[PDB]
């Protein structure tokens, strides 16, 4: 947890994937997020948060859904395909 | 086992797409009702379908049914809950089973509108089962369009401090005692920063979260990431949506609602979908 | 303002027919130009399995179904070929050799046209009847695809210093002695500032201007000012051309050549055409 | 004389297209007054030959448009040239 907070302060946008084992969409995003991290190695860095394991992290940022992608700059709720996420990063940087 | 093409809907567009995809030796699956389309069967007389002057809807429906049966095309009698565009393929989600296919074609016809949902979607829900733990000890309201929604409402009662269930259908409700039934017409969702209250015609409910569990999902929700403008799926000349390898045809695209456009739109989608498999 | 139809449909193929029946559905006066046989391709095709509702049906049999439909709706095909269509603004003037017609809206339904090699680069430097006086006492070459060209060549020969006729058809040619017959296939036209020579497979001809007389005109020539890209008419979702009141449907727009696309396109064009008439 | 000082639609009575163009030209002048002249090729061949008119229905500005053109295209071209 501490390591994540240190990374949040550093940088190079940082993307948080909020997911739960039970939620089907969240499972879909992790493979998409893994593919995004492999594709992007410089523009941004990705971290995965299990909402089940880190309830404190979730409440603090006001996560509204089990599968949510967060980068303060912008917040995407619900499953999204790679192309949409990538484009949102591109402009937002 | 992944099919080459998956067709969402068994209406004129879906069938028109199906026969063209099957013609070119590509594996095809069609999701829909055993009856092709309620509109086809219901139509009294059709004069604007070229070649079938004065044919009854049910009579035209028969001609279409013969076409696919004679071609060995079977309708998968299931409803598609969700379709997740993975990048190279599409995962199709259904309560009874899960399928994946390399290309998708949408033939959903028309769906019910949403009241002021999209204003604070982040602080609103659609999955319910996904978001229940977040609302532990909080007020939850459910707008139910089917029995599955009732069951989700019973589930929420276990976690939430208060659960409201608003039925849009008239039926006996199988609900636990904790759930409160609210028989009124939803109007608007309002909140300052996040959802705070749901306004009905003759009642107001203060609630932290609102869940709208729908029987006929909109295209945007059914396919996460699909670009929809003016209530109809966006398509270019080839019937391509914003998602690569995802096509749409028929009433869903948004042009005049007619059989001959629907079949044409379906054909163009299928032929182009086949083209993309190669090259 | 005489006999102005609400909608004029150019071509009697599936797209043209699909548009016609829809325009007739909404009580709008319609005229359809085309062949009595509607479409050669329909009659010629062996079987259709991808037209929904007809399985393994021979082309000629499907053509019969189309004849019954229009016949039942009181739609008659005017068996003439459309030479030109001039967009005047509020209406369209439709020229044929036999008569002249005017319509508020137009729908184009012609599947294919003759290709041109090196024509469009020097078109400006080289409508023979309209521009013949300019070439008095100069060399002019004619490429003829129909009998009208022979008559035009004889006319041109009287005014020009020299007339060449390149026939693309094999038939007896009724031509004056002054006109010279050249039995070869054109290859390329060449010129720096103005047209200078027309190159054939085994021959080269020195000429000031070249006139190309075709039996099946391309859409660009048929409708002056029409925007065409990639050999097909450009159309938006509603089947609208660059011309404010001109639609197009079927093989002419482009894409896959198929019956169901053609009829769908024809329907959308017609319905849109009716809608614009309704607003007024 | 006035036209030469200021320095055009070339039309002929036998050409149908040139006929259509005339009335179209007339509408354009009425429609846009602020931002046209008709040349009869039959009566002024010298004027036509001097400018190199090679097709009877030709519109001359800087820019020359040969063959019939609809109101929208001609107007757009004129606006672009300005
Ligand atoms: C009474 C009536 C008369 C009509 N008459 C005419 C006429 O005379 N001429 C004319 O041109 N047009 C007519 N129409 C309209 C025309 O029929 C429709 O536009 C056309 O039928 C639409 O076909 P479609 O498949 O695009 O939509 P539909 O035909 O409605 O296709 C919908 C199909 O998709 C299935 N489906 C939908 N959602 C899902 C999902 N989420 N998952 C799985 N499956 C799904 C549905 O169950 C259904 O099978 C008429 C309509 C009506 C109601
Ligand atoms: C043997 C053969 C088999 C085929 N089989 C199939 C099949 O099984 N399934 C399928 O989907 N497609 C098939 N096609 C292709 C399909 O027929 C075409 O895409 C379709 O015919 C296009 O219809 P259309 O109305 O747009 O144009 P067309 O059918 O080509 O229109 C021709 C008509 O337009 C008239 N016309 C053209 N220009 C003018 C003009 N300037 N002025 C006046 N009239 C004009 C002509 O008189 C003619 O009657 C086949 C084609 C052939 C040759």
């Amino acid at each position: 947890e501490s390591i994540f907070d240190e990374e949040i302060k550093t940088s190079e946008p940082v993307i948080v994937d909020f997911w739960a084992p039970w939620c089907g969409p969240s499972k879909m995003l992790g493979p998409i997020i893994d593919e995004l991290s492999e594709d992007l190695d410089g523009k941004a860095k990705f971290t995965k948060v299990n909402v089940d394991e880190n309830p404190g992290i979730a409440s603090k940022f006001g996560i509204a859904s089990i599968p949510t992608v967060m980068i303060p700059v912008e917040t995407l709720v619900g499953f999204r395909p790679k192309q949409s996420i990538t484009a949102s990063i591109e402009k937002h940087m | 086992e992944r099919y080459d093409i998956a067709i969402i809907g068994s209406g004129p567009a879906g069938l028109a797409s199906a026969i063209n995809a099957k013609t070119r030796n590509k594996s095809v699956i069609v999701f829909g009702s055993s009856d092709l389309s309620k509109k086809l069967t219901l139509a009294p007389v059709i004069n604007n379908y070229l070649g079938f002057y004065g044919i009854r809807g049910a009579e035209l429906q028969e001609k279409f049914k013969e076409h696919i049966d004679n071609m060995g095309i079977q309708i998968e009698n299931v409803k598609v809950n969700n379709i997740y565009a993975m990048g190279e393929y599409f995962s199709i989600m259904t309560s009874k089973d899960t399928y994946e296919a390399s290309k998708v074609i949408l033939a959903m016809g028309m769906e019910h509108t949403k009241p002021l949902k999209g204003e604070d979607k982040f602080l609103v829900g659609y999955s319910a089962t996904c978001d229940a733990p977040l609302y532990k000890g909080k007020i939850v309201t459910i707008v139910g369009y089917n029995k599955e929604a009732e069951s989700e409402a019973n589930y929420l009662a276990e976690l939430a401090s208060k659960v409201y269930y608003v039925p849009r259908y008239k039926d006996e409700y199988q609900l636990v005692s904790a759930v409160e039934i609210v028989k009124d017409v939803p109007v608007e969702i309002v909140g300052d920063k996040k959802v705070e209250k749901l306004k009905l015609k003759s009642r107001e409910l203060e609630t932290d979260g609102v869940f709208v569990l729908k029987d006929s999902a909109p295209p945007e929700q059914l396919v996460p990431g699909l670009y929809v403008e003016d209530g109809h799926i966006k398509v270019n000349r080839k019937m391509e949506t914003n998602i690569d390898g995802c096509y749409a045809a028929g009433d869903c695209t948004g042009k005049p609602y007619q059989y001959m456009k629907a079949v044409g739109e379906g054909q163009v989608a299928a032929l182009n979908a086949v083209e993309k498999l190669y090259t």
